[PDB]
RNA sequence: CGACG
RNA sequence: CGUCG
DNA sequence: GGGTATTCGCCGTGAAAGGG
DNA sequence: CCCTTTTTATTCACGGCGAATACCC
């Protein structure tokens, strides 16, 4: 084991062995930027296929071509610790060079005159941290995924939803990835109709006709032709045997002396079977069976040169007789049928009259510009740029392939670029739909959906920044001359800039990211939400897209979903789930080989998931690979089914496949429902760190995976041992075998202290190593908020019983005793921000200088000379903390509103160039550069003693060697002096503002919020509630020992809500806590070591086959009384959410710590004191907080400020506002009586600004009386239709 | 706050009221369908008077 | 009325306005390039 | 129509147990921003302050001078409770405000049913009145001891919940042998000594003396006593019921719906003054031995029956057969798959009857020499019986199996989930229970906002409807009449008829006679003659058939469901009519 | 005017 | 129903 | 010579920014 | 404080009401 693993072992109660580890799970956010940041030969991802789009160009008339030659990305000055307390955008500069070469004359491939090459600055880029976040206005953001329809073709239908008839109607649908959309729908009149970006509506034929198709090139490809020949008598049709199966009989079927069919019979498979074997090729049919043919090709005459008739005709009497007695042998149809084909072409030619190109692009350019006139050349134009161009019209790979896919094609590689002959595949495959022989998609399969990173949004918004850049360049060189200076400054990088803060700003997947738990903190890194730009709308989703498809196993966690306006739309990855190449999913699958479960994983995507058959995980073995019973469930396409041993193809990794991150950390997952689970892994995110973060007795070992995945604690690089331990910073020295030969020497952790988080919650790093402790690689070396020795402590534990006690838990109230209130346990620090910005004002600006009036004697001594608020001083709302003046004497002083009072902890004072003050960022200064130069000096004294050292070992070679160490020393001086210069003026530098403001101060307040009656706790299960009374200790119930129970809760939840896990939770924290009180009883009196080393074997071997396997043989005896201590307070276990525990082993364990199999004891009354008549469950369970305080809730206002719009009150809880008496109030006032009290509610509480006064007045003076009087919002609409052109007055 | 200005006009304009109203109430009041009013008001087509 | 349709002044790079006011600007803009284009004897189509 | 209102506040509701009907718990600091005009005036007029500035700075600098005079304002000053969903009017009720400590209100929970809240973090507003006609008004008609009645239907909507109910029952049991069976007691004290004394039991069949009161004469009240065998704990609760009531409702098994029936006995006998006292000793008595039952669920409790493998291995062998039946060539799959799914839901039900047979006959006390056999003392089974939080299918859904779950396209899988919540799951009976899960999450965020759009576009077409006349006299109604379906019957003839003045005189099948006139009341004694005659179809005068020019008159709508009395002149019964229509539409 | 519960 | 700009 | 059934669209609710 | 030219082209469910082509006597 490791060294955090040593320190407390958490007892495992899984059953079956894990074969493939937890990965890195931000590895969706770190490897697309990085794919993004760095350099390909190929030029498929990253910045490389961006400029590879645009560049090279030509530009006409002007032979100067502006190619690429290569680009490298440049440091920031600024780290990411200094962003954050600054305000300035994390960002590298890019750093792209450039060659412009121009022609000879009457040469396009001439010799150049001269080269053109620099370095080219095109705008800063934010770079992605090591967390995931990006830092844009000093707070860190997080952009989420998006899950969008892969590009390529689909089927979609309607039920009837459309046509009153009951039937089916399908419809094509193409869908680029930067392009014009191309529907091919049907109708129940058996026609065609093409629908390009919902415009109106046109058919088939004349996208058809211009591709450069004549009529013959059109009803050769959709139908069979069938050629007739004159002979003597009874002209006859050629005959198939496999295109008369499903048509009555029209005639007598006889060849060759043997009848086939007679007049009115049906055809049998005797008959058929008869026909293929004869296999004649001469049989007769009569004349009333030519008429019902059409014209396929236009009939020419060979002598005269006059046609006959045109195209898709109906046949005749006369037209048949005379193309007899003409002469023309030939004589061309096709074929007619109801249930194998149908005659959609020969319709669609009979319902508009084009029949050439030319009127063909008029229509295109009519219904493209229906006010613009058609012409020939911008028609030609606008057809060849709409799909024929890859500047306006291009797909990537993933296009192609699901293009080709849907078509049955073996080549998954193409140009990007449709052709003729794709429009004919996509409505041969529509054909076959509706005629029978096809099948129809859908849209909610995982196979058709695709997840886009910010490496492929960052990508095109930087294609966008890149397209408007040489689009500019085009229409400047287009007039501009040519060698007259120097590439640098023509690229305008405002554009590029622009186009990345609006997307890294303002848009609708760069939101914030929630730092109130680390768990919050991957979830919303590990987030798909279906919505943002390029996607659907939340408030025009239907049931089917918010209804999760069944393909999502292992994909998709089925219970974290947002509860309310946005439901299965922002769900979140599993946690084996992995992305594609492609951009689609995958999850590992164990292959099965003849039997024998090989230990190799193999990721299958969506599509690859129905043509295998995958097992359960949940199947015994031998322990040799076998599965010890013949039948087990599986899946085949969608289904469980019961198959058999030999036909098991493939095999799941583990059970936590399914779930989330989120709702993995949930014990007894099982036992509980789908909406109780749904709302406890809603609630879990939203945990609040209490004061003493303490160990859950109950978990399921992925804690540990969530405390080093997320960027909150503090992990060793290298290996060593710890020199130097301390609150603010952690210096460690590394080991000697991985030491770097041009390393400087020992690592420095920096640890952050109290600061601010997005959400006003205090976060802060503390440290757990001790003096001289030896580390490896991957330890944690301090714990974040939080965090309890590398495992995630999200609350507390307490004593909970479930009964109820004198109505104080009716409905899912909590009764909390008043221990856990002067136990310091729910006890919660926040931080909020205040600032003062002092801009310019005419006639004296706004200064922070002294002489401040309209104060009190008292504010002095609050205050120094020039205005600032001390650090450490307790404020109450309603002070003053930052004096302002304000020249016009007019006061500006920044004041704490009314609600909170906290203590001063962090003032920041950000200076321009212009003034600069003397004695408050001067000290901060001064600070800096004093923490920065004790830092070095700690880091440079173990080089300095070794050079000592050396010195004293080496005192002509030796005297060549003491000039060499010589010379190195005046280097290394000479780099110090360097370094410490390059420090003083990194630090000393200063920063940009906005263009008005002269300075910024912030003064940062610490509120001390404790529990309250009144607040907001929960568990993992889905028990919500509030705190009703803190009772006091002796009221409480006690067992006979005289313990009293912290928490009572409401047993009637149990029997309503189906979440009993919280049942079991209980059971096994209160024999993990039995465990533990058994441990600390051999501590708290003298006893030995191997008694107890005894003791703690026994404790983990239950038996039961479990995998954990601890072996106490090894330890030495100074980890085992460090294990005996971090065990005394109880034994954490692992409870998986599907290989948990069973009943037997929590009875085994209940039974070991001298504790009742039933786990119910006899609690006896705290204010009268008598045994109950029946036993109350009671045990430990972890309990949460939520971020629902009481403090922020609570609102009342008697007077207050008016808006100016309309005279009426405002409302919320940071301006001073009153509540809204909405329309249903109104109605509910109405069911009543209530005159006089909807009189006083509308008219003088909002309006009467003369008449409320009055009711002010009286309420003064003691009269319980008001006046009608008249509204101001009546008269503000009379005042609003009156600006039209609507007369209204009020008649007397 | 009941003080008003107007504002004159050297050209004249229909309203969008009347003209929209479903039916419309210009295209009531005169014997013309409602895309003949639209061709006069957009300057498409002239009457004769 | 102004009354009913304030304007805060904001302090920032940009101005702050309501919609409903910049529409009547252009209201009385383009009445305004419509009074100036009266009174050079303009042809049928520009006034058109 | 909906405007920012001032002197209002929001805080997060509680519980407050020691609270009565007719009052609620406001803060000190709430009660004090509040409430800053009444001070000031209560200030100037006391003489106190000099000014009203003098008055401000005292009360902004949280001194003890003021507070004795918050007593005298917020004694008889009722204020108005309100919840942000609104749906009827008993979303807006009035509450005389106490003065408590902390930052929350203290909501009561008889009211909780016609609120809809729960405490799991729910807010509500609070109003302030400033009128003395708004004041009256929410003392008289807005109070919460006035609206006692559902407005939709002639039912109480003040019911014990959860826990009043469970308290009930477990108090009110018969037991086959506990301490103290088989003695004679002198009267209801003498058992409540003998309860709190620790000699007797709760549960024991006893014998008290007990003296009831009745009132079949006019004018005063008879008593008689009689010695009934019944229990402790209901003779504890007799001491609850007053004289009004006898003891036929106090001997009973005392459920859920048993105590809805003894509060409208109590209203419909005594009247309004009795009752709010008595549903107030209710809830006390029930929160009182709600501590002193000691309920509490576990793994034990939740018991498995023995022959439940039995009927699985049965049920898939048979599904085996049928399925190697299938495969040879016999039955094709569309009668197959119902075969499956008809033998899946037989095992079903006979697993569910299994576990019900168990669960309630499952513990044998003996008396003397054998045993006997009674209702089981569980504590999953006293919660699900009584009506106090939880339906039958859930206690299906627990203790045995859930049975088959269908998928959200339409389609239902044929096999169903084996193993229940007591006993361990894998992944694949885990799925379908989400799809159905979020479908029923997603029907229902999408169902409550097209009932608010329904009763939105409901209010607004009958609220012009005001009562302006007494009686007008029409000779045309309808025929009122309990429909037939089919099959058995649905509503009966009380529930129809109740409460509504009938057009013209109903003929008798039998001797052809007048029975009511035509411009009468119909009330709880002309429903029993109708029913003991047996009619067929009653002509009664309907709000349709009405000839009153710009609203209805107060006979052809009848009663108005909230008292005994006709409905006043002057009242909008059409918005409580699209209220109580909109109400259960979600 | 958008995001979140 | 709130928070933010 | 003359008219309403069927269908298909439109509306109701929940092309203009850049420098001097 | 003012003109112009090369193409930003972006996706609900259900119901009420108005308008251009047609078969039959
Ligand atoms: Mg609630
Ligand atoms: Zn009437």
């Amino acid at each position: 084991y490791s060294y955090t693993e040593k320190k407390r072992i958490r007892k495992d109660f899984g059953k079956r062995p894990q074969v493939l580890d937890v990965p890195y799970l931000l590895s969706i956010q770190l490897d697309s930027f990085q794919k993004f940041i760095e350099q390909d030969p190929e030029g498929q991802y990253g910045l490389e296929a961006a400029f590879r789009s645009v560049f090279p160009i030509q530009s006409y008339s002007g032979n100067s071509e502006l190619q690429y030659v290569s680009y490298r990305l440049g440091e920031p000055v600024f780290d990411v610790q200094e962003c954050q307390i600054r305000g300035v955008t994390y960002s590298a500069p890019l750093r792209v060079k450039l060659r412009l070469v121009i022609y000879e004359r009457e040469a396009p491939e001439g010799t150049v005159k001269d080269i053109k090459e620099q370095e080219v600055y095109m705008g800063e880029i934010p770079l992605m941290t090591d967390n995931g976040t990006f830092v844009i206005n000093g707070t860190e953001r997080v952009i989420v995924s998006q899950l969008h329809r892969s590009p390529g073709v689909f089927f979609d239908s309607d039920k009837g939803k459309t046509h009153s008839s009951g039937k089916v109607l399908y419809n094509a649908r193409i869908i680029p990835y930067r392009g014009s959309w191309l529907d091919f729908e049907f109708d129940p009149k058996d026609n065609l109709f093409v629908r390009i970006d919902r415009r109106r509506k046109l058919p088939a034929t004349i996208i058809l006709r211009a591709l450069n198709y004549t009529t013959e090139q059109i009803l050769d490809l959709f139908f069979e032709k069938v050629i007739f020949e004159i002979r003597d008598n009874k002209l006859q049709m050629e005959l198939v045997p496999e295109r008369l199966r499903g048509e009555t009989a029209s005639f007598d079927i006889e060849a060759n002396g043997k009848v086939y069919v007679e007049k009115g019979r049906r055809i049998t498979a005797r008959h058929i079977r008869q026909l293929e074997k004869d296999d004649v090729k001469l049989i007769e049919v009569p004349v009333e069976y030519i008429a019902g043919k059409v014209v396929a090709k236009d009939y020419i005459d060979e002598s005269t040169g006059e046609l006959i008739c045109a195209a898709n005709m109906e046949l005749s009497l006369d037209l048949l007789a005379k193309l007899s007695q003409s002469g023309h042998k030939r004589i061309e149809t096709l074929f007619t049928n109801d249930l194998d084909h149908g005659p959609y072409i020969s319709e669609t030619l009979r319902v508009d009259p084009t029949n050439d190109r030319l009127s063909a692009l008029v229509e295109i350019y009519r219904m493209m510009r229906p006010g613009e006139p058609p012409t020939r050349e911008a028609a030609e134009s606008l057809f060849e740029n709409l799909f024929f161009s890859e500047d306006r019209y291009d797909l990537s790979a993933v296009g192609r392939m699901k293009f080709n896919r849907s078509l049955l094609r073996e080549e998954i590689e193409g140009s990007g670029i449709l052709s003729k002959d794709d429009i004919i595949d996509v409505m041969k495959k529509l054909i076959d739909i509706r005629n029978g022989k096809g099948e129809v998609d859908d849209i909610d399969h995982l196979g058709n959906r695709r997840i886009r990173s910010v490496g492929e949004m960052a990508e095109n918004q930087f294609r966008v920044g890149l397209v408007r850049v040489e689009r500019a360049v085009k229409e400047r060189l287009s007039l501009g001359d040519l060698d007259t200076l120097m590439p640098q400054d023509m690229i305008n990088a405002k554009p590029i800039s622009a186009a990345v803060k609006e997307f890294f700003g303002s848009s609708q997947l760069s939101q914030f990211m929630d730092q109130n738990n680390p768990l919050s903190e991957i979830t919303h890194k590990r987030r798909i939400s279906a919505l943002g730009p390029g996607g659907l709308t939340r408030e025009r989703a239907g049931f089917e897209v918010r209804d999760v498809h069944p393909t999502h196993y292992g994909r998709v966690c089925p219970i974290e979903t947002p509860e309310g306006p946005n439901i299965g739309l922002i769900n979140s990855l599993s946690v084996y789930a992995q992305t594609n190449e492609y951009g689609f999913l995958e999850t590992p699958y164990r292959k099965v080989t003849d039997g024998v479960v090989t230990d190799e994983i193999h990721y299958l995507s969506a599509i690859e998931e129905g043509n295998y058959v995958i097992a359960q995980a949940n199947s015994n073995l031998d322990e040799e690979g076998h599965f010890v019973e013949d039948l087990v469930t599986c899946r085949s396409k969608g289904e469980s089914s019961l198959f058999s041993r030999d036909q098991v193809d493939y095999m799941d990794v583990s059970t936590q496949q399914v779930v989330s991150v989120g709702a993995s950390l949930i014990p007894f997952l099982e036992h509980d429902d789908a909406n109780r689970a749904l709302m406890g892994a809603n609630m879990q995110r939203q945990a609040v760190p209490t004061l003493r973060a303490d160990k859950p007795l109950v978990g399921t070992g992925m804690e540990r995976a969530v405390a080093v995945d997320s960027g909150v604690t503090a992990v060793a690089k290298r290996g060593g041992v710890v020199q130097y331990v301390d609150a603010s910073r952690i210096v460690i020295k590394v080991n000697e075998d991985e030491m770097y030969p041009g390393e400087a020497g020992i690592d420095i952790y920096n640890l952050t202290k109290y600061t601010r988080s997005n959400q006003n919650t205090c976060i802060n790093q503390m440290p757990c190593v001790s003096l001289g402790e030896p580390v490896e690689r991957g330890d944690v070396l301090a714990d974040g908020p939080s965090t309890d020795l590398g495992e995630l402590a999200l609350g507390q534990n307490m004593r909970v019983a479930f009964m109820p006690w004198n109505g104080y838990n009716f409905e899912d109230s909590i009764l909390v005793s008043e221990r856990v209130v002067q136990e310091d346990r729910f006890t919660t620090i926040h931080i909020q921000e205040l600032a003062c910005v002092s801009r310019d004002t005419k006639l004296g600006p706004e200064e922070i200088t002294a002489d401040i009036p309209n104060v009190g004697e008292a504010a002095l001594s609050k205050l120094d000379e020039s205005g600032i608020v001390y650090i450490g001083a307790e404020v109450t709302g309603g002070d003053i903390l930052v004096g302002k003046v304000t020249p016009k004497v007019k006061d500006s002083s920044l004041r704490v509103p009314n609600g909170v009072s906290g203590t001063v902890i962090d003032v920041q004072v950000f200076t321009r160039d212009g003034v600069e003050k003397d004695k408050r960022a001067l000290e901060i200064e001064e600070m800096q550069l004093k923490q920065a130069k004790k830092d070095l000096s700690e880091e440079l004294q173990i080089l300095e003693a070794g050079l000592f050292s050396r010195i004293r070992a080496v005192l002509e070679e030796k005297q060549n060697q003491l000039e060499q160490l010589a010379e190195q020393y005046d280097e290394l001086k000479h780099e110090f002096e360097k370094k410490l210069e390059a420090k003083r003026r990194k630090i000393t530098q200063g920063d940009d503002l906005a263009p008005g403001v002269l300075k910024i101060v912030k003064v940062y307040l610490a509120v001390k919020r404790r529990i309250q009656p009144g607040d907001k706790m929960a568990g993992r299960h889905g028990n919500k509630g509030v705190i009703s009374k803190i009772n006091p200790i002796e009221d409480m119930p006690y067992d006979e020992n005289g313990t009293p129970v912290d928490i009572v809760l409401n047993p009637l939840g149990v029997p309503s809500r189906m979440n009993i896990g919280q049942i079991l939770e209980t059971h096994l924290g209160m024999a993990a806590k039995g465990i533990g009180d058994k441990i600390n009883a051999m501590l708290k009196q003298q006893q030995e070591v191997a008694k107890l080393r005894e003791f703690i074997q026994r404790a983990y071997d239950l038996g039961a086959d479990v995998r954990q396997k601890v072996d106490l043989s090894t330890f030495s005896d100074e980890e085992v009384m460090r294990l005996a201590e971090n065990l005394r307070k109880g034994m954490p276990i692992a409870t998986p959410v599907f290989d948990g525990a069973k009943e037997a082993e929590i009875k085994e364990l209940l039974k070991l710590g001298d504790l009742p199999t039933s786990g119910q004891i006899r609690l006896y009354d705290g204010r009268t004191g008598e045994q109950f008549e029946r036993p109350v469950t009671v045990g430990y369970m972890y309990m949460l907080k939520l971020n629902h305080l009481v403090d922020d809730k609570m609102h009342a206002r008697s007077t207050g400020s008016y808006s100016l719009v309309t005279q009426q009150p405002l409302g919320g809880k940071a301006q001073f506002g009153g509540q809204r008496f909405g329309e249903m109030e109104v109605w509910a006032l109405e069911a009543y009586g209530a005159a006089y009290t909807l009189q006083e509610m509308l008219t003088v509480k909002s309006d009467d600004v003369n008449g409320r006064t009055k009711m002010y007045k009286n309420i003064v003076d003691g009269n319980h009386q008001m006046e009608p009087g008249m509204p101001e919002s009546f008269n503000v609409l009379l005042k609003e239709i009156r600006s039209l052109g609507i007369n209204i007055e009020l008649e007397d | 706050r009941e003080r008003m200005g107007h504002i004159e006009l050297a050209s004249p304009t229909a309203h969008i009221w009347f003209l929209k109203s479903l039916p419309s109430r210009i295209g009531l009041l005169l014997d013309m369908p409602l895309r003949d009013i639209e061709r006069v008001l957009y300057f498409e087509s002239y009457v004769v008077i | 009325p102004p009354d009913l349709r304030p304007l805060v002044p904001l302090d920032g790079g940009r101005f702050a306005t309501s919609d409903l006011n910049d529409l009547y600007r252009r209201v009385i803009n383009r009445n305004n390039r419509l009074k100036r284009l009266l009174d050079l004897a303009a042809p049928d189509i520009i006034v058109r | 129509l909906g405007k920012r209102v001032d002197y209002s506040g929001r805080s997060v509701i509680t519980v407050g147990p020691y609270l009565r009907l007719h009052q609620c718990g406001l803060p000190k600091k709430m009660a004090l921003e509040l409430f800053k005009p009444f001070i000031y005036g209560k200030l100037e007029l006391r003489g106190l302050a000099t000014t009203i500035k003098a008055a401000k700075k005292m009360v902004e600098r949280e001194e003890a001078v003021v507070w004795d005079i918050l007593d005298e304002v917020i004694r008889e000053h009722p204020v108005l409770l309100n919840r942000a969903p609104t749906l009827h009017r008993l979303g807006i009720q009035a509450f005389e405000p106490v003065l408590i400590e902390g930052k929350a209100i203290q909501l009561h929970p008889l009211v909780c049913a016609a609120y809809n809240a729960d405490f799991d973090g729910d807010q509500m507003a609070v109003h302030v009145p400033l009128t003395l006609e708004a004041q009256l008004e929410a003392r008289a008609l807005m109070m919460s001891t006035n609206n006692i009645l559902s407005p939709a239907n002639g039912e109480p909507i003040i019911v014990p919940s959860q826990d009043v109910v469970l308290g009930l029952y477990y108090m009110t049991r018969d037991c086959v042998n506990a301490k103290g069976e088989g003695m004679v007691l002198t009267g209801p004290k003498e058992a409540e000594r003998l309860y709190r004394s620790g000699l007797a039991s709760l549960h024991a069949r006893v014998k008290v003396r007990i003296t009831e009161y009745e009132k079949d004469a006019n004018g005063e009240l008879v008593a008689k006593t009689s010695l009934k065998d019944t229990t402790v704990g209901r003779a504890i609760l007799w001491m609850i019921v007053p004289k009004g009531l006898p003891y036929s409702i106090v001997n009973q098994a005392l459920g859920k719906k048993a105590i809805s029936k003894m509060l409208n006995t109590c209203y419909r006998i005594l009247g309004l003054k009795p009752t709010v006292i008595f549903a107030d000793q209710i809830m006390y008595t029930g929160f009182a031995y709600a501590a002193r039952s000691g309920a509490s669920v576990g793994i034990d409790d939740m018991v498995i029956p023995e022959k439940k493998h039995e009927i699985i291995s049965e049920a898939e062998a048979e599904v085996a057969e049928i399925q190697e039946q299938f495969q040879s060539g016999l039955v094709t799959a569309g009668e197959r798959y119902n075969k499956v799914i008809d033998i899946w839901a037989a095992a079903n039900d006979r697993v569910s009857k299994a576990m019900m047979d168990n669960l309630q006959t499952e513990t044998v006390i003996n008396r003397d020499g054998q045993e006997e056999k009674q209702v089981s003392f569980n504590s999953i089974y006293m919660m699900a019986d009584s009506g106090a939080r939880g339906s039958a299918a859930q206690i299906r859904q627990l203790a045995g199996m859930r049975g088959l779950m269908a998928k959200p396209d339409g389609s239902i899988i044929e096999t169903p989930i084996t193993a229940n919540f007591r006993e361990g799951l894998n992944v694949l009976q885990y799925f379908i229970s989400t799809h159905g899960a979020r479908k029923g999450l997603a029907d229902t965020a999408l169902k409550t906002a097209n009932s608010g759009y329904l009763t939105r576009r409901l209010v607004d077409v009958a609220q012009d409807l005001v009562v302006t006349e007494d009686d007008c006299g029409t000779h045309e109604g309808i025929m009122m009449t309990p429909v037939i379906e089919g099959g058995d019957v649905k509503e009966p003839l009380r529930d129809r008829v109740l409460g509504r003045v009938t057009a013209e005189d109903v003929l008798k099948p039998g001797t052809a006679d007048i029975l009511v006139p035509r411009n009468t009341l119909l009330h709880e004694q002309w429903c029993d003659l109708l029913e003991e005659n047996s009619v067929d179809a009653v002509k009664v005068r309907s709000v349709v058939s009405c000839d009153t020019d710009f609203g209805v008159c107060a006979h052809c709508y009848g009663r108005d469901l909230a008292r005994g009395h006709i409905i006043n002149k002057g009242e909008a019964i059409g918005v409580i009519a699209a209220q109580s229509i909109g109400e259960p539409g979600t």
